[PDB]
């Protein structure tokens, strides 16, 4: 049970908290010897968390024996709040149940919490094609989806075979996005057959306010299939979000 | 003499502010010439506070002292009914003043049936169905803060009256008695939900065995089936019928029948029937046998079933009795540690010690102080003890209580102690006391022990108790048992896990040591993979876990714990083994040297009303008399007025403000359109020759405060005021209206009153016996001021650590209190300084100021205030008191909060003519206050210094023969909240989901809750209430009109969608937190009842939703 990591700079980590905090309100991160992950959904059934955060990410790794602990978004989100990236993060957790989190940077802030008992039931996502990924960027999809969403709520995705497209419709407020290879704003297309789905900007907008401005997004999604957006971390760490599609008009 | 001359004290500072009160009640300004509210002496004087007569104190003293109440009630009734007293007229006056005087004696003044609980009493015929005459009882309004065992009492009382007078019984018709069911069964399915809900058989049988017919005017505005019946005034609901006659005595049936057996009235058989139907109910083990006796016993299981239905239905554990730690007193004390942490009064005490908690870390540690509490409160994860609790021998529980058997204390063992010494080497050792240096020095001599130990010892066993080895050395050789505190409680479980338990600690590491030929262990080093340790910490073993070691679970139980621990296992030598009808104990006691004792065998448990100033809605929205008095709102309701013959002022002040001479009443004629003054009214005898009417005081006119206002801020010169309002409606009899000085200096003191003109503050009392001045934080300078000079030991008040014993006028407020009955005691000296012109009398200025001052304690339905004297403060929020303060027949009629005043403040602002005529709340008026209370300086005051801690053996030893706490021959023999109880719900409730091990089983305590938002839900859902913008208190019909046709406004309507979707996720989450059947329909009925009025599939059932999981499930099993 005791552990200890050591991760440099704490505003990347508050950016994920920032994120999982908007999208989700309970969480307890799981600790496992290959990293830190969480697989969970909102309490309100809007998305689906799953965080996959390696070793390699961290700097130190200190492992005694895999378990796991619950963390509050909140109260973690306010301790990197204003969080300097140039600090060093420092998780420790002894005998008893406390967290330990230790700044070392322009002044060593020793920190301690209590970690509750969350009853968090682990489940996981099944596997099936979805035929439709796309990697466009992040910076895109935040001036798309703040955009649309004052016109509309619900957003149109269409993917064809080197064609992307998001449009969405209104009374009198219509809006698309499309968007291809030879773009700018559009990494790479796997799309294999023509694809097309509607779902909610509105999850959106707070789904893509965590994401970042150069940070490659890879979207996979089908027609009846839901929407899965997925992106990675310092290269290596993976953040998937899965949410079901709009059964509404 | 002491108390004594305290109570002389007591008399000379009451006459002090009687003089005080004739100097400044002489001026006129009040109601009232002189002191209206009289001092009573004893019991007579109480009585006679209801309805007197005024007389029969000398017959109260003379023959209840020597016969009894019961023969001096009857004796008394005689007085009246043979005219004694004087001529008062027909019988029916004479009945009356027999019941409600018979009824004060009785009673001794407590309730106040005869003031506001009987309306009347008058003598009927039975013309429908013999025609004979019969008593009737009319009841008022306020009667269920009366008591169900007096409501009875009182229909006795006419047995007698009908007895004397020469009445017959009254006959029930069927029609009567199918009424009354009918009233029991709508009075009790929902107005109250009563406790025992009575059966049509015996109100119809128990009805006819009445002797005389009680009723009353209506109550509640509950219409019956049954109307125009004959004998019966009004076709309403009489909620003092329901209460007086199933409440009254099918409640009290089981003391009814000693009251009548106790006075001597024949014809109550009925009664006694109805006690006789409640009638219809070698290889083994004495502990095995005692706890079978303890089941056989009907006591636990019904209150336990009371409790399981008064609660939360089977979650707590059968196999351990919950609840406090069973410690009887003498005639409720909590540890404070687990109160906010976590039915009776939870009385708080610091001398008990405290249960064990369990840690979050796996480490079990014991709690025995509040110091450790906030230490180890951020750890805890249940609470397996709960703590400990005095229950008095007299605790008045009826209905057949039998007395369970006492616990196995640390004081009854050291009887156990001087008991075996004094049969065994014969050395006389007094317990509970310290003895002399020769008994003791022999004691320790033979004992092998410190003299001063076992003075420590004696003087307090709870504090000091020995270690293991030498309570292994003393019991191996004068056979006793082992020390209750090192005792684990080994019948909790099946012996299969002790039996494989020993087996567990023969391979654990166990070191021994040897002390005076003492093979006891230090440490027992144990991993938990082999056995679990839910035993251990049944047994409330505080151990230590060690997880550090690359091993999972190696749990060491060190010294003292480890000799305690292998010490019924007679250090491993003789096998345990599961035998039936034998217990654990029972066993290691059948082949062991030391001895043991069952320790745990027992386990038990607005109004903002500022002046009394009629303002009515010209007020605006909050009744503001200063925005009526500034904006020019008359006022058109019921007010009288004075006149002043001298000068010719006409107002509702009391003293002319333009000249200096007082003004008298004013009588109004309601008939013609004249006014009397108050001398030519009482001239006429207050009846105007023209019209023959009664000329009533007060009349329905015109209210401009603007010109009442400003004639009464120049009086007193004041003009620093804030807000001030009044009342809707004066609820006295008279309607008098209040000066408004007092209002003026109340918005400047931060003081409220209520409508009998004092300033009351409800606070919480308890009964305590003795405490020492740590506790209190009193030095012994200030206890020497007081008066105190001596302790129950004879010894001068000199040590500051030391047991005193409390007074009998003496009271412990909060700082609540002290602050606020100190700003109280400022608007008192600032209303004498500039309204009365007399020095002050209180002159406190800190709330440390205000002790040596007098105080006035008045209790719901009473008539009488016990004149009290703060001595201290404390912390918490409630007050102590004393058994001699708070005596224990006023505890029984549910009577907890008690109203505080102050002396000089009922004496200068309580007046008579403010009562009221109609209704009256839980108390009427401090009409009489209570000063001398001479605890028998002679016979009880030698009794009350021996009631520190007096445990006999009789009562230990006579406890296993399933006794009641009713036989106090076995004494006698010795004698000679949605903030905080919300989140207590919230915590307890997952402490008891910790408790059944993750077995949920369905139950109605938040259902309770969800059930008015289900029906509240649906049932506003079809109502759908259009209400304006500009008009509120205009509804608009359920069928929509597109607009308010009286405004241009939006109709905004109320289908309750928006309002109670804050208290769903409350529960929701929890209720979504377990998957439990018979439960989902209503969670998901109402929600989905909400989607499909106000109109996102999910991919799956991951938010726990027993939905789409539970029905995949039933589907690929099918
Ligand atoms: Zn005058
Ligand atoms: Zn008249
Ligand atoms: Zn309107």
């Amino acid at each position: 049970m005791p552990f200890e990591v050591v991760f440099d700079g704490a505003k990347e980590f508050a950016d994920l908290i920032a994120t999982a905090s908007n999208l989700i309100d309970e969480a307890a991160f799981k600790f496992t010897e290959e990293g830190i992950s969480m697989r969970a959904m909102d309490p309100s059934r809007v998305v689906l968390i799953d965080l996959n955060l390696p070793e390699s990410i961290f700097s130190k790794y200190e492992v005694e024996e895999p378990e796991t602990i619950g963390i509050n978004m909140d109260q973690f989100k306010k301790i990197l709040k204003r969080g300097k990236a140039k600090d060093t993060l420092i998780l420790r957790k002894g005998d008893e149940n406390f967290l330990e989190i230790t700044f070392e940077g322009t002044a060593k802030r020793t920190f301690r919490l209590p970690l509750i008992d969350v009853e968090e039931l682990e489940l996981e996502l099944p596997e099936l094609p979805f035929t439709a990924k796309v990697v466009l960027l992040g910076e895109v999809l935040k001036e798309g989806i703040k955009d649309a969403s004052l016109v509309s709520d619900a957003i149109k995705f269409i993917a064809k075979e080197n064609e992307f497209t998001m449009k969405a419709e209104g009374e009198t407020n219509e809006v698309e996005i499309r968007l291809t290879l030879e773009d700018e704003g559009l990494l790479d297309l796997e799309v294999e057959e023509e694809t097309k789905s509607a779902y909610g900007i509105r999850y959106l907008s707070d789904m893509v306010k965590g994401i970042g401005k150069a940070d490659e997004v890879i979207l996979r999604f089908g027609n009846e299939m839901p929407l899965q957006m997925e992106y990675m971390i310092r290269d290596e760490g993976r953040l998937t979000f899965l949410l079901a599609p709009r059964v509404e008009e | 003499p002491e108390m004594k001359a305290y109570f002389e004290s007591l008399q000379r500072e009451i006459d002090r502010a009687y003089a005080i009160a004739r100097k400044a009640r002489a001026q006129g300004k009040d109601p009232s010439f002189d002191v209206e509210v009289p001092q009573a002496t004893d019991m007579a004087g109480r009585v006679e506070s209801l309805v007197g007569p005024p007389g029969v104190a000398e017959r109260i003293r003379e023959l209840v002292k020597e016969y009894g109440k019961e023969i001096a009630a009857l004796k008394v009734v005689d007085e009246i009914i043979e005219g004694k007293f004087g001529d008062l007229g027909s019988k029916e006056k004479y009945a009356e003043q027999a019941v409600r005087t018979a009824l004060a004696i009785l009673t001794e003044g407590i309730v106040s049936a005869p003031l506001e609980g009987i309306a009347d009493v008058k003598i009927k015929r039975n013309e429908w169905a013999d025609g004979s005459e019969y008593l009737a009882l009319y009841y008022a309004g306020p009667i269920r803060s009366s008591g169900g065992t007096a409501q009875a009492l009182s229909v006795l009382v006419g047995d007698y009256v009908r007895r004397k007078l020469g009445l017959d019984r009254f006959k029930p018709s069927d029609e009567h008695i199918e009424r009354m069911v009918e009233e029991v069964d709508l009075y009790h399915r929902a107005v109250t939900r009563l406790q025992y809900h009575p059966e049509a058989d015996e109100v119809r049988l128990a009805m006819r065995n009445i002797p005389i017919e009680i009723t009353g005017e209506e109550t509640d505005k509950v219409e019956v089936s049954h109307r125009n019946v004959p004998g019966v005034e009004t076709n309403h609901l009489r909620g003092g019928a329901i209460l007086v006659l199933a409440e009254g005595v099918l409640q009290k049936a089981k003391k009814l029948v000693k009251y009548i057996d106790k006075m001597g009235i024949e014809g109550w058989d009925w009664i006694k029937e109805f006690v006789e139907a409640k009638e219809k109910g070698v290889e083994k083990g004495f502990y095995y046998e005692l706890y079978e006796k303890f089941r056989a016993n009907i006591a636990p299981n019904k209150k336990y079933t009371k409790e399981i239905i008064g609660g939360r239905p089977l979650f707590a554990e059968p196999s351990t009795n919950g609840g406090f730690r069973l410690r009887y007193g003498r005639s409720w004390s909590v540890n404070p540690a687990t109160m906010l942490i976590l039915g009776c009064i939870v009385t708080p005490a610091t001398t008990v010690e405290g249960p064990i908690v369990r840690l979050k870390n796996g480490s079990v540690v014991r709690v025995d102080d509040y110091e450790t509490a906030l230490k180890v409160r951020n750890e805890v994860d249940e609470i397996l003890y709960v703590g400990d609790a005095l229950v008095n021998f007299g605790d008045f529980v009826e209905n057949n209580q039998t007395l369970l058997p006492a616990n196995y204390v640390e004081e009854w063992w050291v009887q156990e102690l001087v008991q075996a010494i004094k049969d065994l080497y014969e050395v006389e050792l007094q317990p509970f006391a310290e003895n002399d240096r020769e008994a003791v020095e022999e004691a320790a001599e033979y004992l092998e022990v410190d003299p001063d130990f076992l003075w420590n010892l004696l003087k307090d066993p709870l504090r000091v108790k020995p270690d293991v080895e030498t309570a292994i050395h003393l019991s191996t050789v004068l056979d006793i048992p082992f020390h209750p505190y090192y005792t684990l409680y080994w019948n909790t479980l099946q012996p299969e896990e002790v039996e494989e338990l020993q087996k567990a600690l023969l391979g654990a590491q166990i070191e021994w040591a040897e002390f005076r030929k003492n093979r006891f262990a230090k440490k027992v080093v144990l991993e938990n993979d082999k056995n679990i340790k839910r035993y251990l910490e049944l047994l409330g073993l505080p151990h230590r876990l060690e997880r550090v070691e690359k091993k999972r679970k190696v749990i060491v139980v060190e010294y003292p714990w480890s000799a305690a621990l292998l010490t019924p296992l007679g250090n491993l030598e003789w096998e345990f083994k599961a035998k039936p009808f034998y217990t654990v104990i029972d066993i290691i006691n059948e082949n062991n040297r030391i001895k043991l004792r069952d320790r745990g065998i027992s386990w038990i448990g607005k109004p903002p009303v500022q002046v009394l100033f009629p303002i009515g809605l010209a007020g605006g929205q909050s009744r503001d008399i200063k925005k009526a008095a500034e904006e020019g709102k008359t006022a058109r309701v019921e007010i009288a007025f004075f006149k002043c013959p001298k000068c010719g002022h006409v107002g509702p002040e009391h003293l002319c403000p333009v000249c200096g001479t007082r003004k008298e009443l004013l009588w109004h004629c309601p008939k013609c359109g004249a006014d009397y003054p108050e001398s030519d009214a009482k001239d006429f005898n207050y009846r105007c020759p023209k019209c023959d009417v009664e000329l009533k005081p007060y009349a329905e006119r015109e209210i401009k405060p603007a010109d009442l206002l400003r004639q009464a801020m120049d009086n007193v010169k004041v003009y620093g005021i804030d807000r001030l309002k009044g009342v809707k409606g004066m609820t006295s009899g008279y309607k008098m209206a209040e000066p408004l000085e007092k209002g003026l200096l109340r918005v400047k003191n931060d003081v409220y009153v209520f409508k009998d003109g004092t300033i009351r503050f409800d606070a919480t009392d308890a009964p305590i016996t003795h405490f020492k001045p740590k506790e209190i934080g009193t030095s012994v300078e200030k206890l020497r001021e007081l008066g105190y000079t001596h302790d129950f030991e004879g010894k001068p008040l000199e040590r500051d650590d030391q047991i005193l014993e409390l007074k009998v006028q003496d009271v412990i407020l909060p700082y609540e209190a002290g602050r606020y009955l100190l700003k109280v005691a400022r608007f008192i000296d600032d209303l004498l300084e500039k309204f009365y012109g007399l020095p002050r009398f209180y002159n406190a200025e800190k709330m440390e100021d205000l002790v040596g001052h007098l105080v006035i304690g008045l209790a719901p339905h009473t008539s009488a205030g016990i004149i009290g004297r703060i001595i201290g403060f404390s912390d918490v929020l409630v007050g102590y008191a004393h058994p001699y303060y708070h005596a224990a027949k006023r505890r029984n009629c549910d009577g907890d909060e008690d109203a505080v005043m102050l002396l000089l403040d009922a004496l200068l602002n309580f007046s008579k003519y403010y009562l009221p005529e109609k209704r009256g709340g839980k108390m009427d008026a401090p009409l009489v206050v209570t000063t001398r209370l001479d605890p028998r300086e002679v016979d009880s005051e030698v009794h009350n210094m021996d009631v520190v801690r007096y445990y006999p053996l009789e009562f230990y030893k006579a406890t296993y023969e399933l006794k009641s706490p009713k036989e106090v021959k076995v004494i006698e023999r010795v004698e000679d909240g949605d903030m905080e109880e919300k989140v207590a719900r919230q915590l307890a409730l997952a402490e008891r989901i910790r408790a059944v091990d993750e077995h949920h089983v369905a139950e109605t305590i938040i259902n309770s809750h969800l059930v008015p938002d289900l029906r509240g839900n649906l049932r506003s859902f079809t109502r759908q209430e259009f209400r304006c913008v500009k008009c509120n208190t205009k509804y608009r019909r359920p069928p929509l009109t597109g607009k308010c046709p009286k405004c241009g406004g939006k109709i905004v309507l109320t289908v309750s969608k928006g309002a109670i979707e804050k208290y769903l996720p409350t529960a929701k989450m929890l209720v979504t937190k377990y998957r439990v059947k018979d439960y989902t329909r209503q969670r998901i009925c109402i929600t989905e009842k909400d989607i499909k009025t106000l109109f996102q599939r999910t991919l799956m059932g991951f938010s726990a939703d027993i939905c789409e999981k539970m029905v995949k499930e039933r589907t690929g099993h099918s």
